[PDB]
């Protein structure tokens, strides 16, 4: 047994918005729940679920923000992408 | 000579409120003229007339369903007004009517980033269009996770 892998959204809401949606029914409440972000990577940390991800552009992690939906059983991430080198 | 016209030669100049009375003068004599109401809307904009702009925006709407430049400075004056869902629906309404239009593209992520700092968060992610761009999957940074519902 261990700690299983969500599943994951992610899609470009704007050129520089980058949005997520891991799901988690067996979740309920922010409470014990981490995250973690990276300029390319996506951590999500109690064991129930872990999400060690990779992520293929450049995030801003200071202005970056999340939220559990707990009717939907949903977090959301919200994370701007830094600017593009010219 | 077109009250329009005359209008817009004030607008030029500056000249805000002299614009609006030739504007108005516009429509009272042909109300069914959407360049008028959307002109006399902008110049409202000039003077932070937001709520008076919104209205004229509407009434070339109603006129014009397909008026791109009146959603536009609805959208604007909405901002300013705070609604914001309001005004992130009326320029996904021009990112259709002008695919690529960079003041569309710009101003929503400035607005749909506000509407997630201030926590509707569902009005971002379920009124999203965008879920076709698809993304496949160094100190790290602890963010909080707020609730949402
Ligand atoms: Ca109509």
């Amino acid at each position: 047994s261990g700690p299983e892998k969500p599943h994951l959204n992610l899609w470009l809401e704007a050129p520089d918005l980058l949005l997520a949606e891991v799901d988690l029914p067996k979740l309920d409440g922010a409470l014990g729940l981490s995250l973690e972000i990276g300029e390319n990577r996506l951590v999500m940390g109690q064991q129930l679920y872990h999400l060690d991800a990779y992520i293929p552009l450049q995030i801003n992690s200071h202005e970056s923000k999340a939220a559990f939906h707990r009717k939907r059983k949903q977090l959301m991430v919200a994370m701007p992408l830094l600017p593009v080198p010219s | 000579i077109s009250e329009k016209d005359r209008g817009n030669g004030f607008f030029k100049e500056g000249k805000y409120e002299r614009a609006i009375e030739c504007y108005t003068r516009g429509i009272a004599a042909d109300g069914a003229n959407a360049l008028l109401p959307a002109n006399r809307a902008m110049a409202y904009l000039k003077i932070q007339k937001y709520e008076e702009a919104e209205k004229d925006c509407t009434q070339a709407i109603l006129l014009d369903g397909s008026y791109s430049k009146a959603f536009a400075r609805r959208g604007t004056a909405r901002t300013f007004l705070g609604k914001l869902n309001e005004a992130k629906q009326d320029f996904e309404t021009v990112l259709l009517l002008e695919p690529g239009n960079k003041q569309a593209v710009t101003e929503l992520s400035k607005i749909k980033k506000e509407l997630i700092e201030k926590g509707h968060w569902d009005d971002v992610f379920l009124d999203s269009t965008q879920r076709q761009n698809v993304v496949k999957p160094k100190p790290l940074k602890k963010v909080i996770i707020e609730e949402t519902g």
